[PDB]
Order: structure tokens, then sequence, then C-alpha cells
């Protein structure tokens, strides 16, 4: 209701990074100031909305990557860096830190079983699944749905069974993803943050394996035959029950007193 | 065509009869090995279409 | 020690006050709240989340106005007018560039208004504050219902008794 002037159009690098802190670092509680692995994440947060909205607006601002940015965040602020660590040192711990942290994504098919939602990140061209790492104190499906709505524009809540999943540790890092069957094809699949996936596709299943078979060069090459089981079981299920669907619908008519 | 399809039969009266059909007619549905939620199994089963109130498909045949 | 709090305390008023220039003074902040709006007989989630804030707006000046910014139900309707509004809230919003506002007029000092200058160009309600669902349900002065989530228990009912100390004593000093 009350009404608000917009100071980010025109804004002074030095006057958009004191508005930031306090958007992001400046004001959290002190159980996210436990490491400097745990403010550095905010900083994370920081540079991604300078880059996406800031810069933006302000042409003439700098492009800043997390390196410069949080290096310039100390600059304006020095009270709200405590600890005698360098934000260059702090910042590699970080991005090392950020290595073991799990993965929980999701295997998103259609009702027809035919095909699966595979995603592609800007940087890279290999293709995967809609997955993340967990957050504090978040349950393995609660991390699962708040990534995939992130990266897909899909509440996934309805079809996300918890002990239907498949576990894989790839370099020191748990990836547990969920297998979810009956999504809509037809809905467009749009992500929800700017600069994290590129392409957003329904890749043809038996497609894949045929293809990974050859073993060229995903952790789809690795959960193949538990996803490709999970298919077979799905499948199985999914027509035995419009066989015995039939079987009713015929009874129901044939003798049935239907209403 | 219908036989080895278990099936379940719900009834108005209370009862609830399991089992595998045998033969099915539009007058007359008949089980094999009919079991009844009021403790009673029997081999053989034979009802008529009037006397039916609801039906589930249980199992297909192997 | 406490010079990295005058500095936190400063830098929370200096920005908020790039936003809100009528600060007199800031009231307090609890560090995490996420905007849900009754819609269909239900909560619906919105794209505010971060830093809430509640604070003393200078109210002020007889003919002070309050701008308007440059650009159904899905959004809340803009406070056209006079400068009477004696506390604020904002939710510095950690999703998008733009925050969550809630003007927040006393409903002693709100008929006080109304009726001795009988102009009235929107019809503020006086607005109501109560605590349900892990939600602190508050109905806006434009008959909208706001409700916003803290993680404490402590929190939640913190700034519930605060917005209801300022919507039922009067504002002096
Ligand atoms: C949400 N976020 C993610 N990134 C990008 O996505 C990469 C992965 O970041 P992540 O969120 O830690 O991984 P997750 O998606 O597996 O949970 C980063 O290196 C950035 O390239 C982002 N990049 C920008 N510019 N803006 C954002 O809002 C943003
Ligand atoms: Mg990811
Ligand atoms: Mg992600
Ligand atoms: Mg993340």
């Amino acid at each position: 209701s009350l009404p608000l002037l917009r100071p980010f159009e025109t804004v002074s690098l030095e006057n958009a990074v004191e508005d930031l802190v306090v958007r992001f670092i400046l004001n959290v509680p002190p159980e996210d100031l436990s490491t400097v692995e745990r403010v550095l994440f905010h900083f994370e947060e920081a540079s991604w909305f300078y880059t996406d909205f800031v810069k933006l607006m302000n042409p003439y601002l700098p492009n800043l990557s997390i390196k410069s940015f949080s290096k310039i965040v100390i600059d304006i602020c020095p009270l709200i860096w405590n600890w005698d660590i360098t934000p260059e040192n702090a910042l590699v711990k970080f991005s090392n830190y950020k290595k073991t942290i799990p993965v929980r994504g999701a295997a998103i098919f259609n009702d027809s079983l035919s095909k699966i939602l595979l995603l592609r990140g800007i940087n890279s061209k290999h293709w995967s699944f809609p997955r993340g790492k967990i957050g504090k104190d978040e349950d393995d499906v609660a991390c699962c749905i708040r990534e995939v709505k992130e990266e897909t524009g899909f509440d996934l809540t309805g079809f996300i069974d918890a002990d239907q999943y498949v576990e894989r540790n790839m370099n020191g890092k748990n990836f547990k993803i969920f297998l979810v069957k009956g999504v809509p094809e037809d809905f467009e699949f749009k992500p929800e943050h700017k600069n994290e996936i590129q392409a957003i596709e329904w890749k043809d299943f038996k497609k894949l394996s045929k293809a990974i078979t050859k073993n060229e060069g995903f952790l789809v090459n690795s959960m193949i035959r538990p996803l490709s089981l999970y298919v077979k079981n799905e499948k199985r299920a999914k027509d035995e029950n419009k066989l015995k669907l039939y079987a009713e619908e015929h009874l129901k008519s044939i003798l049935g007193l239907n209403k | 065509n219908f036989k080895g399809y278990q099936i379940e039969i719900e009834l108005k009266d209370g009862k609830r009869i399991t089992g595998t059909l045998k033969q099915v007619s539009p007058k007359s549905l008949t089980l094999t090995d009919a079991v009844f939620q009021d403790g009673g199994v029997s081999p053989v089963f034979k009802i008529k279409a009037d006397k039916l109130y609801d039906l589930k498909v249980l199992k297909l045949p192997p | 020690t406490e010079t990295l709090e005058i500095y936190r305390k400063a830098l929370n008023f200096n920005v908020i006050a790039r936003y809100d220039p009528k600060i007199k003074q800031l009231l307090f902040h609890t560090p995490h709240a996420t905007v849900y709006k009754w819609g269909d007989d239900n909560w619906n989630k919105l794209e505010y989340q971060g830093v809430l804030a509640i604070y003393l707006r200078d109210v002020g000046d007889k003919e002070a106005i309050l701008p308007e910014v440059s650009s159904e139900a899905n959004t809340p309707h803009v406070l056209t007018g006079h400068d009477i509004y004696n506390y604020g809230l904002i939710i510095m919003n950690r999703i998008n560039p733009d925050n969550f506002s809630l003007a927040i007029a006393p409903n002693s000092v709100l008929n006080k208004r109304k009726l001795f200058a009988p102009n009235r160009e929107e019809e503020l309600e006086p607005m109501k504050v109560e605590v349900r669902d892990d939600l602190v349900m508050i109905k806006t002065l434009k008959k909208e219902v706001y409700g916003i989530w803290v993680h404490t228990p402590e929190d939640r009912q913190n700034i519930y008794e605060l917005i209801k100390y300022l919507l039922e004593n009067e504002p002096t000093d």
C-alpha cells in the first residue's frame, strides 16, 4: 500500500553496495554468521542480485563477479568483515566447501512414460536433472521441491514419493534423485532464476539409453538402469490398471447397474 | 472371456464376497473360491444380476 | 563490540530512508518474513521474502504529499494523498528489487482525520491484527488481508503486540 521510490535506476556502485548489504548480509541471524562459509552465501546471493537487477538498470555500473563484488562489499563496510581471513582465500574456501553440499533432484516423467524432462545449465553442454544443494535444516523432499520449482517453475509436491528415490555418490557429493511420474508435458517449463538454466526439454527415454550404451563424451549415465527399471515397473503398473479398468468398464455395463 | 479375473463383489445387505470368476452371463455371475466377509468360504457361488449391488475387479489372471 | 551494531543501526536506517524518506526513527527489525495474501478463501504465496522492519514515520507537514511510483486483485492499491500514516512497514525483498510496504496509521487518529476534514479520497479501513495458523494476519486500510511468517514464535508474537500498540495507543512522541 504505502508508496516507495525505486532508488535503483540511477544509483552510486557505492550506495548500491550499502543497499544490497542491508538487503542481504548486514541484517541476518548470528547463526548464519557461524562460519565464513555461512556469510559468503549471502555475498553469493547479493552478487547474483546485483548482476540480476542493479547492473541491469545501471549500464554505467561495473560487471561484478563474486570475487570483485565481495571484495568491494568489504571496502565500503569494513565492520561487516569480523575475522582475519582475506575474502580472496575465504572465497576459494567457499567454492571448495560447496563441492561437499549434497544435491537433491528429480526424475520428471510424463503419464505416457516415453519421455523424460532434462535441463542444461548456461555454462555447460551436458544434459542432467532438475537438482540442487540442500539448505540449512531442510528435509530431502522439501529441498527437492524448492530446487525443482526454482529450476522448472513446477511445484512437484503432489508427486513426491519419499522412499522412491535413486542415491549415488559422485565425487564426495551425495545425489538423491526422486522418481516422479504423471507430469504434464504441455505446461511451459520456464525457470524462475536468471542465468542458471539454459535449455529445458523432454528427451525421449529410449533415445538416451541407446546413446549412453555407446559411451560418449550427466548423472543419468550412472542412474540409467535404476531409471529404466522404474519406467518398466511403472508402465507395467499403469497399463495393468487400464486392463483392470476395461475389465471393470465392461462388467459395470454387461451386468453392472452403473449410475 | 472374463474367466480368471479375481473380482470383488460388495453387497448392500452388509456382506462382501471376493473370489475368482467362472461364468459371466447378463442374468447370472458365478465365482470359484468365493470368500465372504462373514467368515464363509465356498468353492461355488451363483448369484443373479438383480441380487447384486457393487463390484471392483481385484486382480487379473496369471 | 557495539560499533559493529551502531553502524548496523545507521546503515539499516539510511538504506530504508532511500525507499521511504520520512523515517523519523526505526522501531525494530526481525530478519525473516514472507508475505502471504488471502485470495480464494485460502492464503497464497507472494514474492516478498526478507528482513521485516517497522518504523516511525516524520508526519510531518500540513500539505506533505505521497508521490507515485513509475509503474486484478494481485496488486496492492498504492497509497495516494496526504501524509498522515504515522508508522510504516517494510520487507527488504531479497527476491526482486521492489520491497513490501504496509502503511500503519493508528485506528485512534484515523477517524480524527476523516471526520474533522470529511474530505475522503480513499476509505482507510481501521487495520486489524491477529495470529492464526503460524501467520501474523494483518487486515489492511484497503480491505486486503496480508499474513507474514516468522520462524520464531517469540518474533511472530512480538511484532503482533507492537503492531497493536501502534494502532491502539495514540501517536505521542
Ligand atoms: C540463483 N542463481 C544461480 N546462479 C547460477 O547457477 C550456478 C549454480 O548455483 P547454485 O544455486 O549454488 O546451484 P543449484 O542450482 O544446483 O542449487 C551459479 O554458478 C550461477 O552461474 C545465478 N546466476 C545469476 N546471475 N543469478 C541468479 O539469481 C543465480
Ligand atoms: Mg542445480
Ligand atoms: Mg538450482
Ligand atoms: Mg541453492
